[PDB]
């Protein structure tokens, strides 16, 4: 009868880890290990009110006197320093491979199944789709996720780690590789044939990612911010030890940004591969389950029942199982 | 009830997972009974071997580590537990909260027989921390230390001093090798009479209730905190009757039949936690049995310490 | 009597979303209100005053916890 | 004492026990009322009940607590005192037994049909004794009232053979003179209830909430309270908490336990001067702990002669801890790490020597060793004596009294020991 | 009759520490005494909701209304610094010896039996299958659990101590050692008859196991993940603590001691898994599912009285997997 | 009861005059004598010990911060 199985966990492929961000001068890139740190820093604000009203505080006397007496806060800022005008974000990308088999499974049967499904996913074509729009979300700084929206130049090196060196460089440029098109490039190719030889588990793939952002002296670089429990202290920055960085799966978060294939119109642009596939900060859940295009029942209808979608569709449900996560009930 | 004719250092032992549940009501280090326990294991495999009498246990607790964490939004604490294995059928077993914790004391243990001119100092104490470094102490596994700094080895006190100044040049040497913990002692006599204090100012008080008032912390209108006399804790004092002593071979599921069997209970008494040079005598702070098995009260106290 | 709470169902027993509010006459019919309203299966309901206090929870399979 | 009021007082109860149970029946059809009202109404009901006491026992000392799969023995007792003072338990209580109620919990209908207080005691308190108002109220023949009798008083005691499972708990004793005890202990639960009582008290009392408002407000209450940190909670029953006990279903599981803790619990880390403002920071480098200690030294200024005898004996105590807690801190900053001698500078205030006893012989055997050894570096005390003469409030009246002269006395004592004990670090 | 004993208990031999984890570089790996600790922080997470709809809920309004209100945590996690690719797990290891005899037995017939059927195995064939295993286990770094998958190099080096110094030093690749089979090397032989002198002697055997994995630079590493209940209050409660001694992330002893006891490869189903644990009726956590059922006569208890009461002494494997019990240790017996 | 406690009115949280000394029942009874005895409209009462450690402050327009 073959039901899907009571508990169901893959391991996440593609580990990054926490992207750390140093400051400098633009045309010394080459001698970037030495940069300093952009270093969080509090500083305070008085904000005015700005949002709607609750159609009670349209009195013009409780206007004024909530606008006499502002909130007073401690944000923290993190800013580049008065002599250098670029971000460097720096983090290392580990690629696993063993895309299909689950790190635990109840039922055995259904393990069986699911690994024939990805067995013959992988004969029928490679991580070959995957890998190229892997190593284009690398190629372009999507990573740097509101560092890149005025940036001058961006540029993105990417070193291939052997046992302690380089094996093979690369070098971008991330404003010419466009956010939203996955076209061709030689050097593309060869950083995506690298990740296809990581993921499909022929050889071990530890990629160093480097990226230059060019903002402007002194201007505002974005870390990623924490969760908060006069001096109310509104805004809180992630920092690993004094030096601002990205949290890990933001930089997963961009580098999953490959799905271009749901339901709706392709006027968005790819957005991240996730189960009813949804984003944040459009508040909108493409792929929703009332059409039959998201994870879970494409799942469900190609390894139990044995209906094989559209190419795009089982390249769609290897990326959540790259992605990871908890599937099956209870 | 013996005085010892030698004095012997067991060195700072690492356990890992001891358990921090002394007694039904008080948690934290674990209970006397415990390393008299130790000392009477040690005794039963090589205080026969070597013609001794491993008899008192000296507690000082140089570094220890609860495996404890404090849930948000409360002033009490819980404990961190273990995962246990599936039933046959891959249920979840029902789980036994036990507290664990990581400890570092050195054991003062008192020795003396016949063994002492017989054996070299050094021999004896290096076979009997070969053998202790194969026990455990608490329910827990002493570490043997490997590959550190240096192993702390040990030192055969012998008690009998030639001088005066002898014995306390040699209690001092002892005091500066076990200095940055807290030797433990019981203060039973101090309950004794806080009980009758707390009896003159109310009747019919009981000294459970003064074991209660000397572990809090109490204010007093004038606000002030009431003092307390050094670091005193509740601790277990030994075990006390309910039912009569049975024959060996009687009671069903017994762990030996050879032995009687007697169901007992907790006596709480009060410890206290000094700095080791404060007592100016080693050869007590000793640990050692009290029976009396007639009227129950197997307990365990410290005699010869005030 | 038609006391106003707070469910939430998050992802695990410690995460915290914002919650629809709901009006009812007891804590036991917020109960059977919540367990209606869970759109997921592996989440962890939980019931709250107005201002923060906790009234119960419960994860999925297992019955109601009840700290205050 | 009459036997009819008792008689109309069980009708009422098992009555009461009937509309309950139709209450909470909801029914509409089937007929179930009249199951009920033949099966839970008549004198039938005190037959089954009969039939139900087997199962259920009174315990001041259940198995279940130790782990819940043991099937063992469950004892009602009350030991006899000790005859040594001091310590105890489970022998203190003469009133306050709550008397736990252990065995299948769907029969507690019977236990809550003894436990009334009906003419001015307890119904098994009546049925223990022999008397005209027992054995005749639930009867109308006398064997078939012995026979109920018989099974009420029952409760009390241990059924079957004593017996403890492979899962309680088993403790070798040795005896004086040779061999064992095997010592099997119980978890006692009316210790735990009643603990349990009097620690609700003093955290969530009212009583006790007032001087707690009080102390915040500063006023004048006429009683104080008090605060027990460091609690910790064990729970028996893991989800389902009534299948252990009766009393495990006031307290949900929550032991309570008491802290039992070592003074160095909390691990306070090394640290070592290195520069100036380091060497004029952590020449006295001092713990929250002598903050605590200190501030109870300042709060003993004003003293009455028959009170300030107790006082100069907690002073003596006070600056004895004072000193044993710096000898303490520079055994761990001593023996701790090598950071006495990390880095050098201009200012360590490298006159103590103190804490860097093995920083100094055993990498330097000729240099610095001979100037330890022969120097037998002790000045030290004196510093530390005018740290602590910071202590006492500079003031003209505690200057001008004998007050002083008794203060200066103790700390030449206790400040005598301090220098003979850092005397003796060479050999 | 020789009934069996009602109260049966084995102490635990082959005895870990808790994995400490440290950081640093390799190739200077020989000189690993001072490297820094790995340090357990918190970070904070969230993201929407992904697992599967109670099926009646499907609606697309509160699945909008769902995705505009995501989870809140507070996970810790332990990186590796960002100039270190390597990662040292270092614990201490006893043998401890007299592997047959019981810590409490009623029956002294039940007792003498028992022993002299261990003494019947241990003179036939020694701890010399139990003990490869063993060494193999501690061979490949199957000890590191999730730090494994993904090295580019794994190197263990297992150092036996002596009263105060190396006794004896052995030096692996943990990567050529496969997870599923066991083969015969050399030193593997020495290994496992150190762990035989151990197992079958009545003094400790002290062995120090350091495992270095070449992960990379400020990757992610994985301690043991603390297992607590009643946790607390929303607004400060942590979401997945991991393990730490002072404060140094750490993998705790009993996942090591699972992990050293995975050499039963003679349980009847087909190993697809290859070995497991050893445990009566062999339970694997990570599958939820128990092989060894009594309705098979495969599992450790009727074994065992197969083997001593009736004297039906089963095939070599079985009792391979049973004198692995025994090894474990455990507390066994009926009412 | 009849502690001693000084009150000091000064310009802002962190400025340091001498205040007068007066002599209360309680601490809520200082905040009500400090209260009453505010000469200025914007300035910040405090109550003291004797020896200079702090009770509470209160600025105007708000209510009394306590610290110890």
């Amino acid at each position: 009868i073959l039901s899907t199985a009571s508990v169901l966990a893959f391991e996440r492929k593609l580990d990054p880890s926490d992207a750390l961000m140093s400051a400098g001068a633009w045309a010394q890139r080459d001698a970037s290990q030495e940069w300093p740190a952009v270093t969080v820093r509090e500083k305070s604000v008085r904000g005015t009110i700005s949002n709607r009203l609750k159609t009670k505080d349209r009195d013009p006397a409780k206007l004024d006197a909530s606008i006499q007496s502002p909130n007073l806060q401690t944000v923290d800022v993190a800013n580049l320093p008065s002599d250098a005008d670029t971000l460097k974000v720096r983090f290392t990308l580990r690629v696993l491979g063993g895309a299909g088999t689950p790190s635990a499974c109840n039922d055995a049967a259904y393990r069986d199944k699911l690994l024939q499904t990805v067995a013959t996913y992988v004969n029928d074509q490679g991580f070959a789709e995957l890998a190229r729009r892997y190593a284009h979300n690398l190629a372009n700084a999507r990573f740097l996720w509101r560092n890149r929206v005025g940036a001058e130049a961006v540029e993105v090196r990417i070193n291939h780690i052997r046992q302690g060196e380089v094996a093979r460089a690369w070098r971008f440029d991330a404003l010419a590789i466009g956010l939203r098109d996955f076209k061709a490039d030689a050097e593309l190719d060869a950083l995506a044939e690298l990740i296809a030889s990581g993921l499909s588990g022929s050889g071990h793939v530890l990629l160093e990612v480097v990226a230059f952002a060019r903002i402007g002296d002194g201007q505002e670089v974005f870390p990623s911010q924490e969760l908060i429990l006069k001096g109310q202290k509104s805004k809180t920055l992630y920092s690993v030890r004094d030096a601002a960085a990205i949290h890990s799966q933001k930089i997963g978060n961009a580098l999953r940004t490959i799905d271009t294939w749901y339901p709706d119109e392709d006027g968005l642009g790819p957005i991240a591969v996730e189960p009813y596939g949804s984003v944040t900060s459009q508040g909108k859940a493409y792929r929703q389950p009332k059409q039959k295009l998201d994870f879970y029942t494409l799942l469900d209808n190609w390894v139990l029942r044995d209906e094989a979608p559209a190419v795009e569709q089982q390249h769609y449900v290897i990326a959540n199982l790259i992605r990871g996560g908890v599937f099956g009930e209870a | 009830v013996t005085d010892p004719e030698a004095l012997l250092l067991l060195p700072r032992l690492s356990i890992q997972n001891a358990n921090a549940i002394s007694s039904p009501l008080t948690w934290g280090f674990p209970s006397p009974g415990a390393f008299t326990g130790f000392v009477h294991a040690l005794q039963r495999r090589v205080g026969i071997s070597l013609d001794i009498e491993l008899d008192g246990v000296g507690i000082v607790c140089h570094r220890f580590e609860a495996q404890i964490s404090q849930p948000a939004g409360k002033r009490t604490k819980v404990f961190n537990l273990t995962r246990n294995p599936l039933n046959r059928d891959g249920s979840t077993a029902a789980i036994v909260e036990e507290g664990r914790a990581h400890l570092e004391v050195s054991l003062l243990l008192g020795v003396h027989g016949d063994g002492l001119d017989d054996h070299p100092a050094q021999e004896i104490a290096r076979q009997v921390q070969e053998q202790a470094g194969a026990m455990r102490l608490a329910g827990g596994s002493i570490l043997p230390w490997c590959n550190e700094r240096f192993p702390a080895p040990n030192a055969e006190l012998l008690m009998l001093g030639g001088s005066d100044e002898q014995r306390r040049k040699n209690q001092r040497r002892l005091t500066r090798r076990l200095l940055p913990g807290f030797a433990l002692v019981s203060r039973e006599a101090l309950l004794q009479q806080h009980l009758e204090t707390l009896r003159t100012t109310l009747p019919e008080a009981t000294t459970l209730d003064a074991l209660l008032d000397l572990c809090r912390i109490n204010f007093e209108p004038p606000w002030q905190v009431r003092d307390k006399p050094g670091w005193l804790v509740p601790i277990p004092a030994g075990y006390n009757a309910l039912s009569p002593l049975y024959l060996p071979g009687e009671v069903r599921n017994a762990r030996d039949r050879e032995t009687p069997l007697r169901f007992v209970e907790n006596l709480f008494g009060l410890g206290e936690w000094l700095s080791p040079h404060r007592v100016a005598a080693l050869s007590d702070l000793l640990w050692y049995h009290h029976a009396e098995p007639d009227k129950g009260l197997y307990r365990w106290s410290t005699p010869r310490f005030v | 009597m038609k006391a106003a709470y707070i469910i939430k169902e998050v992802q695990n027993i410690n995460s915290e979303r914002e919650g629809t509010q709901i009006e009812a006459t007891s804590l036991s019919q917020a109960k059977r209100i919540a367990s209606k309203e869970q759109c997921f299966h592996g989440t962890v309901m939980r019931i709250e005053t107005v201002n923060g206090l906790w009234l119960a929870y419960k994860e999925d399979g297992k019955r109601w916890v009840d700290c205050q | 004492p009459t036997w009819q009021e008792l008689r109309q007082f069980i009708e009422s109860f098992i009555q009461e026990r009937l509309q309950g149970k139709l209450d909470k029946l909801q029914p509409d059809e089937d007929d179930k009322r009249q199951t009920l009202l033949a099966t839970h109404r008549r004198e039938a009901w005190l037959a089954d009940a009969a039939r139900r006491v087997g199962q259920l026992q009174l315990v001041t000392h259940t198995l279940k607590p130790i782990h819940p799969d043991a099937r063992g023995s469950n004892l009602h007792s009350l030991p006899q005192a000790p005859g040594q003072p001091g310590l105890a338990g489970s022998h203190e209580l003469g009133d306050r037994l709550v008397s736990d109620v252990v065995g299948n919990a769907a029969a507690l209908d019977v236990f809550k049909f003894l436990s009334l207080q009906y003419q001015g005691k307890n119904l098994l308190n009546w049925l223990t004794e022999d008397s005209a108002e027992a054995l005749q109220a639930l009867s109308d023949n006398a064997e078939q009232a012995r026979e109920w009798r018989q099974a009420f008083i029952g409760i009390t005691t241990v059924k079957g053979a004593p017996a403890s499972h492979s899962l309680a708990k088993q403790l070798y004793f040795p005896l004086p003179g040779s061999g064992y005890h095997l010592l099997a202990p119980l978890f006692p639960t009316s210790l735990v209830h009643h603990v349990h009582a009097l620690l609700r008290e003093a955290r969530f009392g009212d009583a006790a909430k007032a001087a707690r408002e009080a102390r915040s407000r500063q006023e004048s209450w006429p009683h104080g309270f008090s605060e027990y940190p460091n609690l910790a909670i064990q729970k028996f029953g893991g989800t389902k908490p009534q299948n252990i006990s009766q009393l495990n279903n006031e307290r949900r599981g929550e032991n309570w336990l008491l802290p039992s803790l070592p003074p160095n619990w909390q691990r306070q880390n090394v640290n070592a001067p290195m520069r100036h403002s380091s060497v004029f920071e952590h020449d006295f480098g001092r713990t929250p702990e002598v903050s605590r200690l200190t501030r109870t030294l300042q709060r003993f200024l004003a003293k009455t002669v028959h009170n300030n005898l107790a006082i100069r004996q907690r002073r003596a105590q006070l600056v004895a801890q004072i000193c044993d807690e710096a000898l303490q801190y520079a055994a761990r900053l001593r023996e701790l790490e090598p950071g006495w001698s990390a880095t050098p500078g201009c200012q360590l205030h490298d006159a103590e020597q103190l804490w860097l006893d093995p920083l100094r012989a055993q990498t330097d055997e000729t240099f610095l060793q001979r100037r330890l050894r022969g120097d037998w570096p002790a000045e030290v005390g004196n510093r530390f004596a005018n740290w602590l003469n910071r202590a006492v409030s500079s003031d003209s009246q505690i200057l001008g009294s004998p007050e002083a002269a008794q203060w200066s006395q103790e700390l030449s004592k206790e400040l005598t020991m301090f220098k003979e004990i850092l005397e003796d670090e060479r050999d």
